[PDB]
């Protein structure tokens, strides 16, 4: 099977920056190699056809080229919209197979995240169960580390942790962070903490609540 | 004018077998080969095989092989992937995508979750608030439901911007997901905040509205 290496495996770029993403293709396979852009669940988008050709519908900036084993999609000033997975794909043999893909995303000044915690609902609670939410909203850089504390002690069983793709409108990530606990449990404590940890800052963002 | 249309969300057992439709619209379905495609959570895309409509033809390109038999109707335009001993392994995006060399037309994507899980049905809990930070953040907790997918939207959809549905975690046979919904301070309480929560794989849907604690 002809094997196509994609680098960079992740990027982030400015916009306006030219880029220019690589496949290699462990053999041969002429120009029979095509580029694609997908995002977050949806199907990918055929970018470039064959090496260098265009396919209508996509933006002059996005162009293809190479020769062989080593082909490249150059995005000249590459732009918000651009963000998402690049995957190159030859069909100049069977099977036919598809470069491991080349994450990109936009590079965009620091945002410390927007946090809010919620408390177990009333609802919730009728029903036995117990679960606090934080949401930890439109920040950047994507790295983030979020803790629990209740009553001073950092909790990590019962914590379930969610990320966003990159934003659309304002290049930001944001994440929620359930913690989950028996009603029992909830009712034994008092001070629920939600600690995010992001460079912008070097305290930690940290929101919590008593149960009053 | 040319459109793939696949058919929905699957939930099968582990040894069970799914079969997943690709309906072409737009051209001469019995002049192109159909490909299928398998995608897992943030990886790669996998070549499964083709099959040629109308002529029986295909290749077969699956880890495990004897899993997966396509067929197409010619007839209805629609051709088929089968895929029998399922495992964990298969629980994936599968896309049906026209033959050009290169994949102009995909299909949607159908998401395959093999799994002995059985369906339930989602609790939803408002998340109310203790300007707070000049906007105001509500949200909605939908735990407890199986399997994917759960759809959310606020005040019908009318409220989109500042709202964030993040991606459900698998936990104990069980999805929770939540969503945020930013809006001015203005808005809310003044003004109704309702989630609505939609859950086709158990018949429910749900409205909770975001009142003051």
């Amino acid at each position: 099977d002809i094997e196509l290496t994609q680098s960079p495996a992740t990027l982030s770029v400015t916009p306006g920056d030219s880029v220019s993403l690589s496949c290699r293709a462990s053999q041969s396979i002429s120009n029979n190699l095509h580029w694609y852009q997908q995002k977050s669940h949806e199907s990918p988008r055929l970018l470039i056809k064959y090496t260098s050709q265009s396919m209508s519908g996509i933006p002059s900036r996005f162009s293809g080229s190479g020769s062989g084993t080593d082909f490249t999609l150059s995005i000249n000033s590459v732009e918000t919209e651009d963000f998402g997975v690049y995957f190159c794909q030859q069909s100049g043999s069977w099977p036919r197979t598809f470069g491991g893909g080349t994450k990109l995303d936009i590079k965009r000044a620091d945002a410390a995240p927007t946090v809010s915690i919620f408390p177990p609902s009333s609802e919730q609670l009728t029903s036995g169960g117990a679960s606090v939410v934080c949401f930890l909203n439109n920040f950047y850089p994507k790295d983030i580390n979020v803790k629990w504390k209740i009553d001073g002690s950092e909790r990590q069983n019962g914590v379930l942790n969610s990320w966003t793709d990159q934003d659309s409108k304002d290049s930001t990530y944001s994440m929620s962070s359930t913690l989950t606990l028996t009603k029992d449990e909830y009712e034994r404590h008092n001070s629920y903490t939600c600690e995010a940890t992001h460079k912008t800052s070097t305290s930690p963002i940290v929101k919590s609540f008593n149960r009053n | 004018e040319v459109q793939l249309e696949q058919s929905g969300a699957e939930l099968m057992k582990p040894g069970a077998s799914v079969k997943i439709s690709c309906k072409a619209t737009g051209y001469t379905f019995t002049t192109y080969w159909i490909e299928w495609i398998k995608q897992r959570p943030g990886h790669s895309l996998e070549w499964i095989g083709e099959i040629l409509p109308g002529s029986d033809s295909t290749y077969y390109n699956e880890k495990v092989k004897g899993k997966v038999t396509f067929t197409a109707d010619a007839s209805s335009n629609t051709a088929y992937m089968q895929l029998s001993s399922l495992t964990s392994e298969d629980s994936a995006v599968y896309y049906c995508a026209r033959g050009d060399g290169f994949y102009v037309y995909w299909g949607q994507g159908t998401t395959l979750t093999v799994s002995s899980a059985s369906t339930t049905p989602p609790s939803v809990y408002p998340l109310a608030p203790g300007q707070t930070n000049s906007m105001v953040t509500l949200g909605c907790l939908v735990k407890g439901y199986f399997p994917e997918p759960v759809t959310v939207t606020w005040n019908s959809g009318s409220l989109s911007s500042g709202v964030h549905t993040f991606p459900a975690v698998l936990q104990s046979d069980l999805y929770t997901l939540s969503s945020s919904v930013t809006v001015p301070s203005s808005p809310w309480p003044s003004e109704t905040v309702t989630c609505n929560v939609a859950h086709p794989a158990s018949s429910t849907k749900v409205d909770k509205k975001i009142v003051p604690r």
